[PDB]
RNA sequence: GAUUAAUAGGGACAGUCGGGGGCGUCAGUAUUCAAUUGUCAGAGGUGAAAUUCUUGGAUUUAUUGAAGACUAACAACUGCGAAAGCAUUCGCCAAGGAUGUUUUCAUUAAUCAGGAACG
């Protein structure tokens, strides 16, 4: 799923960020998928998921 | 037999083309041969035996490097004169900042050239303002003035200052009077 | 046993202490293959964000590789050490281990590699080799050798330059083959070249009044007396810390227990403030 | 035919007319601007270094040397890259005072690094 | 029981693109320090000067050692990153743009009060 793969993404981020935590770009990335996160969760919530 | 070389760009080629038999003339004054390859775009100065001046050959390194800046021709071929010694001062490093630079060096070119030609009446010199370099030309003492001209507007120390601190130079040199003492409380 | 280990990781999986419990309960059990494992998984399982957890594992597998693993998989996890952590402290800890360990010749050579690697921004690297060699492996000339080698790796800032010739004169004042006349000499070249910090001359009678002579353990009241009154003699002061150091010096007297000397800091203390 | 190396370091206020050998390690001869005029304003002069110029070429001909290859430098560290009035005037009163040169090369130590 | 498939979405895949980022690595010079020699009277500054170093040899010539710094000439009416900004080689790690596809959930969209990350 669309979700998954954005999840995915999301974790592998994470990893290279706690891998090198002074990466502060690669940490704005982060804070925008999760950002894309939260809407996309929010709005396949409300179907029923 | 004691080559120098370089090479000129593309845009270059047809000013150095229509423009050589001058720079031809004057080396074949000075006994040297020169010719210009433009399958590749170098120009070739080579000292000949009949060359009386070793000096000439010297004064033609620095001609085919005003050339290959692009500095105009017979102002390269005045270096061939005694006084005359050519500089070259890049400010691309000096300048971290992008914007900054760009108006650091238009601050230098200032309003119509106007302190540009202030700049040359008073220290006697050509200036050319190739972007990240500067190219510049004169008596010595001209030369060690205007590369400190350079660098104070590129620290931001304005050129009117500067044409203030060199008028009053000028004025306190010709006096004779005041011939030596430290007359930093006229600047 | 396992079965409760399992238990209580499932019930705090960041926990690294009770990680480096469970693998040092099979290294007990000699499973050190196993413990390598449980490293492992700690650093797979362990909550991502917390490097200290993370970096207390990592430790943990250093001091278990240097104490039974080999030369090859010490090389390999100090490269995976620092790939996931901070380089500097790795290395900082794995000499800390050699350290600990007695492997002082590998320590040494590690010691060089960080010296050579990290030695343009820490001053700490080399105040560890000036502490190795005050210590263990007594090479006090090499050491200031080394100083001279310091105060051509790092920058002429102030933190670099003015920290570590005081570190390492009070590691002089603090290590008796370190001869704290060595740190007198770093401080009393420190004081001319900046007479002005009056900080570096409170630390200078800090370390004067407190264990100087570490071969027997007291301090020297005769040069005591002599650095407080060229402290009261230098230019710069003010009344706070003209007043501040009065008191030093009244205390002092009052822990050597000569009166006279104490009647004395407080007449040098009326008649400088008489101004 | 016997070969040399005439080093000259011609900054914008003195100037180094400085022989060594053919290796460069062992100082034949040195003359200065102070040996010539000694004026700390013409310490920087094409006559000065007409007269470094010759005072060498008596000496290396003293010594029989009849040829050179002159090295030419400048402040090249930060300051100005190009040689001055005593470098074009001297070499031009060396081969004036007599002797033949075969190649001639100018090294200065430019930076890639400056600032 | 489930529409056009949107000339708005997000994604997947593939070839790419990037002086984008981080970590390490590889060089390159120039400067400083030190040494070794050849030194051998000034050097050094200036518009003139002065301070200063200068028979234990300055400045110089050459070879090394150590250090920090930055990546010249290619360098742009260019390229990448939202910005500040980004120029040696190589390697690793995620990410980002465009292209194309015989790829999908089908409103998920747009705007910013409050607030938050980077200078």
């Amino acid at each position: 799923e669309d979700l998954y793969f954005l999840i995915k993404k999301a974790v592998a981020v994470r990893k290279h960020l706690e891998r090198n935590r002074k990466d502060k770009d690669s940490k704005f990335r982060l804070i925008l998928i999760e950002s894309r996160i939260h809407r996309l969760a929010r709005y396949y919530k409300t179907v029923g998921v | 037999e004691s080559s120098f070389m370089t090479l000129f760009p593309k845009y270059r080629e047809r000013y150095l083309k229509d423009c050589w038999p001058l720079v031809t003339k004057a080396l074949e004054k000075h006994g040297i041969a020169a010719t210009l390859d433009i399958v590749e775009g170098s120009m070739t100065v080579k000292t000949t035996r009949k060359t009386y001046d070793p000096a000439a050959i010297l004064k033609a390194r620095d001609l085919i490097k005003l050339l290959a800046r692009s500095v105009p021709a017979p102002q390269a071929l005045k270096i061939l004169e005694d006084g005359m010694a050519c500089d070259i001062i890049k400010i691309r490093s000096m300048v971290r900042n992008k914007e900054r630079f760009v108006k650091r060096r238009q601050r230098l070119l200032g309003q119509n050239g106007t302190t540009l030609k202030a700049l040359e009446l008073l220290t006697q010199t050509y200036i050319l303002v190739h972007g990240n370099t500067v190219s510049v030309m004169g008596g010595y003492k001209g030369l060690k003035e205007v590369r400190r001209v350079v660098e104070d507007t590129m620290n931001n120390i304005h050129p009117i200052y500067l044409i203030k601190e060199l008028m009053i130079k000028r004025e306190l040199a010709k006096d004779p009077a005041l011939a030596h003492e430290d007359w930093s409380r006229y600047l | 046993t396992a079965s409760d280990f399992e238990r209580l990781l499932l019930g705090q999986p960041d926990s690294s202490e009770l990680w480096i419990a469970y693998m040092a309960s099979q290294m007990q059990v000699n499973d050190l293959s196993s413990a390598r494992q449980i490293a492992e998984r700690a650093l797979k399982t362990i909550n991502i964000r917390e490097e200290t957890e993370k970096l207390n594992v990592w430790i943990a597998y250093l001091n278990l590789e240097v104490a039974y693993g080999t030369d090859e998989t010490v090389q390999e996890v100090f490269k995976r050490a620092c790939t996931y952590n901070d380089d500097r402290e790795v290395h900082e800890r794995l000499a800390s281990i050699y350290i600990q360990s007695g492997k002082y010749k590998e320590a040494e050579d590690l010691f060089e590699k960080i010296v050579k690697k990290y030695g343009s921004e820490a001053p700490h690297v080399w105040y560890n080799y000036a502490h190795f060699l005050h210590t263990k492996s007594n090479k006090p000339e090499q050491a200031r050798a080394l100083l001279k080698r310091a105060t051509q790796v790092l920058g002429n800032t102030k933190d670099t330059y003015l920290y570590l010739l005081p570190k390492f004169a009070a590691l002089e004042f603090r290590s008796p083959n370190g001869d704290r006349e060595q740190g007198r000499t770093l401080f009393e070249k420190l004081l001319a070249t900046y007479p002005k910090r009056f900080d570096l001359w409170n630390q200078l009678l800090d370390l004067e009044t407190s264990a100087s002579s570490v071969a027997k353990n007291p301090a020297d009241p005769s040069v005591i007396r002599d650095l407080f009154e060229r402290g009261t003699k230098v230019k710069g002061l003010r009344p706070r810390q003209a007043k501040a150091w009065f008191r030093r010096w009244a205390q002092w007297e009052e822990k050597f227990g000569d009166a006279k000397s104490r009647e004395k800091v407080s007449a040098k203390a009326q008649e400088w403030a008489r101004a | 035919l016997v070969f040399g190396v005439a080093r000259i370091f011609a900054s914008f206020n003195d100037t180094f007319v400085h022989v060594t050998d053919l290796s460069g390690r062992e100082t034949i001869c040195r003359v200065t601007g102070g040996m010539k005029v000694k004026a700390d304003r013409d310490e920087s002069s094409p006559y000065a270094a007409m007269l470094a110029a010759q005072d060498v070429a008596a000496r290396c001909k003293e010594l029989g040397i009849t040829a050179l290859h002159i090295k030419i430098r400048a402040t090249g560290g930060n300051g100005t890259k190009t040689p001055g009035p005593g470098a074009q005037s001297a070499l031009r009163a060396l081969a004036r005072s007599g002797m033949k040169i075969g190649r001639i090369e100018d090294v200065t130590p430019t930076p890639s690094d400056s600032t």
